[PDB]
RNA sequence: ACGUUUCCGACCCGUCUUGAAACACGGAUUGCGGAGUGCUUGUCUACUGCGAGUCAAAGGGUGUUAAAACCUUGCGGCGAA
RNA sequence: ACCAUCUAGUAGCUGGUUCCUUCCGAAGUUUCCCUCAGGAUAGCUGGAUCUCAGGCAGUUAUAUUCGGUAAAGCUAAUGAUU
RNA sequence: ACUGAUUUCUGCCCAGUGCUCUGAAUGUUAAAUCGUAGUAAUUCGAGUAAGCGCGGGUAAACGGCGGGAGUAACUAUGACUC
RNA sequence: GACAUUGUGAAGAGUCAGACUCU
RNA sequence: CUCCUCGAAGACAGUGUCAAGCGGGGAGUUUGACUGGGGCGGUACAUCUAUCAAAUCGUAACGUAGGUGUCCUAAGGCGAGCUCAGAGAGGACGGAAACCUCUCGUAGAGCAAAAGGGCAAAAGCUUGCUUGAUCUUGACUUUCAGUACGAGUACAGACCGCGAAAGCGUGGCCUAUCGAUCCUUUUAAUCCUGAUUGUUUCAGGUAAGAGGUGUCAGAAAAGUUACCACAGGGAUAACUGGCUUGUGGCAGCCAAGCGUCCAUAGCGACGUUGCUUUUUGAUCCUUCGAUGUCGGCUCUUCCUAUCAUUGCGAAGCAGAAUUCGCCAAGCGUUGGAUUGUUCACCCACUAAUAGGGAACGUGAGCUGGGUUUAGACCGUCGUGAGACAGGUUAGUUUUACCCUACUG
RNA sequence: GCCUCGAUAGCUCAGUUGGGAGAGCGUACGACUGAAGAUCGUAAGGUCACCAGUUCGAUCCUGGUUCGGGGCACCA
RNA sequence: GCCUCGAUAGCUCAGUUGGGAGAGCGUACGACUGAAGAUCGUAAGGUCACCAGUUCGAUCCUGGUUCGGGGCACCA
RNA sequence: UUUUUUUUUU
């Protein structure tokens, strides 16, 4: 027989992410010597919609 | 089938003359490693290509030839006789009786 | 399509064609599957006459 | 598909199959421990 | 004599087939091309030379009408158990 | 899928297989084969001739044999049966 | 993966085949390893993992979901019984 | 599963006669 | 100050090699033959008996009735003795049947088994002793190609058994009861070889058996295709035609009876003789490099085995009416509901609502409802792909300008 | 039409190589009960479907016959 | 239409080489009871659907008529 | 532990 469509996803051609309008990835800060010893302030400049 | 232990025949051997032979059943030996039918056919599977002889399937025989090994007791020499097919087989069994009731 | 057709049919005149050949006439003289001890006899008795 | 065909649209083989089945063949409920509706707390 | 006319005879070829003029298939017409070969190995047969021998190989020597022809084998093939 | 090559792929199957006279002239049968549209095998057939110059014949006669079919029988066995 | 808006429902079966869950389980198990005999090739024996086998679960997994007799105060039928 | 990559220490158990085996 | 960038795991994982398990995800291949088409069924495939079989032998069919893959230390060998099946007549319990006795008894019994032969001081029954069911080679018969296996025959050489002996005995009274090459295994020789010399293992040889091929002269082998393909086949099926006519249809002969009485007005049983090819079968002759395969519509012509009409004869013919028959196809033999339907059934009219043929007339005349590809649904079947003269829905209908015929 | 399968008390079902015919309900008898039913104690019961054969003896083993039941019955 | 099957008492069913028409329900009467119901016993219920034939003898066997019940019946 | 019924009128 043939593959099938779940055997044709692996190829990442089609099935790829669709992710032109993303905004970014969803990630903490780095840790660092500020967070490890006591706290960094930061402002909250935006609230966006992710694709 | 019923066939005695003993048997009084003639010996090949040295003996050349009717003599007394203790009577078996033979039975094939343990086939070894080392035949040289065994060894081509152990190098012949080895390796890729599958099965490279066949495999007999179609059984039709439910008897065998039951073959004799009677020994002299003059001069060990043993002599093998094949019988006709048998599907019970028993040596020195008990011999039949004459008009005795059931 | 049946195809065991036995039949006899012109075999007598295949065998008449080339005629039917009888045996031979040296056939009898042959000593050949004759009994074992009378070979011998005869062979000893062969062997021993006197050619003059 | 594994489940394709027939005169009659069936799976006609059971749709569990092995955890280690081969790329091809693995389609279904995959190494499932129990199937049909949860009667209680899962 | 491939003209005409009379009398008698006269179904279209090739093919497979028990059986073809066939309501079996190929064939509209003409030209040209178109199919049991080569080689290796056997065997038998015919012819030729020599004959318990025969053929000699690769090679060598010579050959300028020099890829030929001519000469040349302790040894090799087949044969002689 | 398409392109070139292996590739003139193999075919127990279909089609074709090209001059003239003369002489001889079949088989569709036996056995074995995953055998039944095919082979091998014997038979039938042609050719080459060779050895000789009376023993043979799809025919009769004489002599001697073989057989259990037609007819006959069941008032002879077996089996029916008025 | 199956089913296929909404509404109302989704009964019984884990024996079979699957899938899955534990493993004390010497039941069965390869290579390697270890031991015995031998002068050696080698022979014999012990181990020997996963799997399988045993046990449990699971059908909105694949699927499956019976017969024969008698019987009621007209007959008929059969709530009922075997 | 075995062997190699694969090193350095402890505790237990078992073999031996300071080594080995495992955990 | 510290040559660990900061964390986690850490000699486990991962990687390399080998071993075992799973592995239609994938690859390759197979999926017997015969056969009154194939499939299903069966085995007529190796094989024995009686018949067919036509008086030597031989002789076919999926011809007829059966049998074979075993069984036997005796059911083999041999010596001796005896006679069987059955009948009659007798004998306590004893009866139709237990056991004893006498007469008769050609085999009417038995001999492992199928059938057929054979057999009476035996080939049967009882009993003694035994292992010739042993070792060896040739010849021959059967099948036959005059190959092989299997089976068997008659001897020869050895060693034996039984018998007083002559004699008999190489398995079963005879006709079936079975197996190549390669490989494995066993037995045999105080055997041969392992080629640098030897010894011992080991391995290989020569001879004889066993392990098996039942498709039985002997491949290692599951399906589906309606998505299908190729080489062919009229050697072979489905439609027409041909032979046949069982079946279908139609018509006669005799009269037992029916018909109030009366066999024949009208019928006619039990029997029996025919005809037809508008039924369905049987066959496989033609067609598989194709004869477009149901029905309806349309349109001709033909046959009658005559429904109506013309002319008549007979009645269980006193007349609407009705029945039988004769000469007779000139002329008619309709409108509709349901169904693709041919048929069928009903409504209505009618003089009547007769039956048939022409490639089951008629698709380069139509239509395409059915059948009859590919899509799809259901039920049953199948593990599945898929199957189903089971149901359902949708599914391309090509070309005449040639010859003839016909019309002008 | 082909291939199988079965036939056993009145009903429904076992059974052995071949030497027994069973089980439940039903039927009959006695008891308990005022009486029936339940319960207790007993008894009798089958065409082993029909035949022929095989062996010492067959419901059983083999063959045929009768009845019933199941499956197949497809291209076009 | 064809293969068939069957027709038995008011109703429902047995039955035979072919040599008797049985059983139940239903009907009438008797027993029982204070009287009934129920239960028992008796009496009972028939041209064996009709006709013809074959037989020494037919309900049964053969043929026909009526009544019904189960199946079979283009085509591609 | 188990323990169901008792025709009509009078
Ligand atoms: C005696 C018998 C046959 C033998 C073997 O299979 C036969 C051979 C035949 C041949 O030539 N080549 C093969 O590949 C097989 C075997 O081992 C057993 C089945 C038993």
């Amino acid at each position: 027989g043939r593959r099938i469509r779940i055997q044709r996803k692996g190829a990442g051609g089609i099935f790829k992410s669709h992710n032109k309008h993303r905004k970014g990835a969803s990630k903490l800060r780095p840790l660092d010597y500020a967070e490890r010893h006591g706290y960094i302030k930061g402002l909250v400049k935006d609230i966006i919609h992710d694709p | 089938v019923n066939v005695p232990k003993a048997r009084r025949t003639f010996c090949d051997g040295k003996c050349r003359k009717h003599t007394n032979h203790k009577v078996t059943q033979y039975k094939k030996g343990k086939e070894s490693k080392f035949a040289q039918g065994r060894r081509r056919y152990d190098r012949k599977q080895s390796g890729f290509g599958g099965q490279t002889k066949p495999i007999f399937r179609k059984k039709a025989k439910t008897t065998k030839k039951i073959v004799l090994r009677m020994e002299c007791t003059e001069c060990k020499h043993k002599k093998q006789l094949p019988i006709k097919r048998c599907k019970h087989f028993e040596l020195g069994g008990q011999k039949k009786s004459r008009g005795q009731v059931i | 399509a049946k195809s065991k057709n036995h039949t006899n049919h012109n075999q007598n005149k295949k065998a008449h064609r080339n005629g039917i050949t009888k045996p031979k006439k040296h056939i009898f003289l042959s000593m050949k599957g004759v009994d074992a001890k009378f070979i011998k006899n005869l062979r000893f008795s062969r062997k021993n006459n006197k050619r003059q | 598909h594994p489940h394709g065909g027939g005169n009659h649209q069936h799976i006609g083989h059971p749709s569990t199959v092995r955890r280690d089945a081969s790329a091809g063949k693995k389609v279904g409920l995959i190494a499932a421990r129990r199937t049909g509706r949860i009667r209680g707390g899962k």
